């Protein structure tokens, strides 16, 4: 690499740039819709939802940095299963499942993807992402503490919500596997950093180590 | 709070240990799963000293397997070492031992350069290789098996397989000054490092592994082999004493014949039962009492309060430190493993 030399790199960066900005976009509205569901923190959620909007602006600026055309059409079927499971769960008033999809599953996915990106990325893009990662780590802390205070009522639904959505993530990385290699990211390394971020969340929320192993493990991965 | 960071011998053992722990899903997996697995605290340890002090520890599974080195996954092997060290810091463990190959990888791949892991700066004063204590127990094991079998150590030939190593270099200085060994044979891969070890000691002949075995009364194995070799007893002298301190065993077969005495080297035995399940898998002769010496160093540092990187680097062990750590080892209830009979 060492050169965002095009015709290999620009083909692949097109999908990845579309995926990251959509996830930023999909995270942005996602965060606010909890404000209905959760009364007290409704102003905290808007702020955090804003952070996602500039994050998206900034990764759009990474589209300015290079002559790259994104495509949301491939990018939105990527989140289709993840989106629909959030859409349905919010309609039923299941706040506990809702926090898991966004605050834990999506942010750990962001954390992992940004940390692996930092070293390999184009010099200009490196600056912009190194700033974004410490926000995401706070994002995660929002769900961590809420579920911590509501552990005993939320535990049984948290287990259920993990079994259905965590497999999606295994599958999602495999679709992107060959693209991420083009940019100097290994598929294996991405999975490792998601598990570390995810297992750090679960442990603080209150799960014991034995539970954590079974739960992290879902998906044939 | 001391830490024990560790790994398994083989994918087969990972399969069995996974199912013994109850996770049937984990045992199904190939090398790829273990190459992306995160570190776990899988066991909590309480130990009582012979002085009566009580200390508490944790065991971290790194998820390294030596197969990864043969399969040229140096990228992966390094992550596993750094995630495990990072993991033990996040949990506020005051001193941790880098068991097995984790200490090897740390030196061999200049991981002191990469101390920023996930943005958390690794405080090297929170880790030890455990190698100082391992070198002592091996020297005490050679002395002890010499008397058990009626051998006069001071007129005997001892080969050190891995003599330029961290442990191997230390064993050679102790076998030189503290026990006055007859002859010293030096075996290794690199030649420059062997030449300076002969210059430091002022003694010892350098031979390959093929030529050193038939001329050795004592064979001390302390080499970083991923696999482990097949030795035929006809190549060896009678009697022959093999001390195999490697992980995995540098002896890929149980070498048995008339005059062949095999001791599992680098092991110590505590005087009180220990609350744990981990040494059960490690094939310890008595798993509630016995353990590896480098794990015992972490307990020793914790009993004494020497929160520091007591063993570090390579070729830095001195006799003064081996003596210190050995004093503390005896005083707290630990004894070298002896010949089985
Ligand atoms: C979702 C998650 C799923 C989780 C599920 C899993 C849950 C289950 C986990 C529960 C597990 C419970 C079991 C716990 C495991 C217990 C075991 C402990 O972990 S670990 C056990 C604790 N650890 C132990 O066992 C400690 C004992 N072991 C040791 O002390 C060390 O490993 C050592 C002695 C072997 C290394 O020595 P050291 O000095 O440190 O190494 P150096 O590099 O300095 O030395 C290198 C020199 O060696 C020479 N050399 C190399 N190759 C050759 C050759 N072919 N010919 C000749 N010579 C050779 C060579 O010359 C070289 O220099 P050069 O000439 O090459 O330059
Ligand atoms: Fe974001
Ligand atoms: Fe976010």
């Amino acid at each position: 690499e060492l050169d965002f030399q095009s015709e290999s790199y620009k083909d692949a960066y097109s999908r990845i740039n579309a995926i990251v900005i959509e996830g930023e976009q999909e995270a942005f509205d996602n965060y606010n819709r909890l404000a209905e569901m959760l009364p007290d923190q409704r102003d905290e959620l808007h702020k955090l939802a804003k952070m996602e909007q500039r994050h998206m602006k900034g990764f759009m600026a990474c589209g300015k940095n290079l002559s790259v055309t994104p495509d949301m059409g491939f990018a939105q079927k990527f989140f289709e299963r993840l989106h629909e499971n959030f859409k349905a769960a919010a309609a039923e008033g299941k706040v506990v499942t809702c926090l898991l999809i966004q605050s834990l599953i999506i942010e750990c996915f962001a954390i992992a993807a940004y940390n692996i990106y930092i070293p390999v990325a184009d010099a200009f893009a490196r600056k912009i992402t190194e700033g974004v990662v410490r926000d995401e780590y706070l994002h995660r802390n929002f769900g961590e503490e809420w579920l911590k205070a509501n552990f005993d009522a939320s535990k049984a639904e948290l287990e259920e919500a993990n079994r259905q959505n965590l497999p999606l993530v295994w599958l999602m990385l495999n679709e992107v596997a060959d693209d991420a290699r083009e940019l100097g990211m290994e598929r294996e390394s991405l999975v490792e950093d998601f598990m570390i971020a995810y297992g750090e969340a679960l442990e603080n929320i209150g799960f014991t180590t034995r539970e954590i192993m079974r739960m992290s493990a879902y998906g044939l991965a | 709070m001391f830490g024990l960071i560790g790994h398994l011998t083989s994918l087969e053992q990972a399969r069995d240990v996974s199912r013994r722990m109850g996770y049937d899903e984990y045992a199904d997996q190939g090398l790829e799963f273990w190459s992306s697995a995160p570190p776990q605290i899988v066991d909590e340890i309480t130990v009582t000293s012979a002085t009566g002090k009580v200390i508490h520890g944790r065991y971290i599974e790194s998820c390294f397997l030596p197969e990864m080195l043969a399969a040229r996954r140096f990228k992966t092997a390094t992550r596993k070492v750094l995630n495990a060290m990072s993991h033990a810091q996040k949990h506020g463990i005051d001193i941790s031992a880098l068991g097995g190959f984790t200490s090897i990888i740390f030196e061999n791949f200049d991981l002191a350069s990469l101390r920023q892991v996930r943005d958390t700066t690794l405080e090297f004063e929170r880790f030890t290789t455990g190698n100082t204590h391992t070198a002592y127990v091996i020297c005490r094991q050679v002395e002890a098996a010499a008397k058990t079998l009626g051998i006069d150590i001071t007129q005997a030939t001892v080969a050190v397989v891995g003599a330029t190593g961290d442990i191997g270099s230390a064993v050679c200085r102790w076998l030189d000054l503290k026990l006055g060994v007859g002859d010293l044979i030096l075996t290794a891969r690199n030649q420059e490092r062997l030449d300076n070890l002969q210059a430091e000691l002022g003694r010892g002949k350098i031979l390959p592994l093929e030529a050193a075995l038939p001329e050795a009364d004592f064979i001390v194995w302390v080499a970083s082999m991923p696999q482990g070799v097949v030795i035929d007893p006809a190549t060896l002298k009678q009697p022959c004493v093999l001390i195999d301190g490697g992980y995995p065993k540098n002896l890929g077969s149980k070498v048995q014949g008339e005059g062949i005495y095999v001791l599992n080297g680098g092991v110590v035995e505590h005087c009180f039962d220990i609350d744990w399940q981990i040494m059960s898998a490690a094939e310890m002769a008595r798993p509630e009492r016995q353990m590896f010496a480098s794990f015992a160093e972490a307990m020793l540092l914790e009993f004494e309060g020497w929160h520091t990187n007591f063993s570090w680097g390579r070729n830095q062990i001195t006799i003064e430190k081996m003596e210190a750590i050995g004093e503390a080892s005896v005083r707290h209830g630990f004894q070298p493993l002896a010949l089985a009979i």
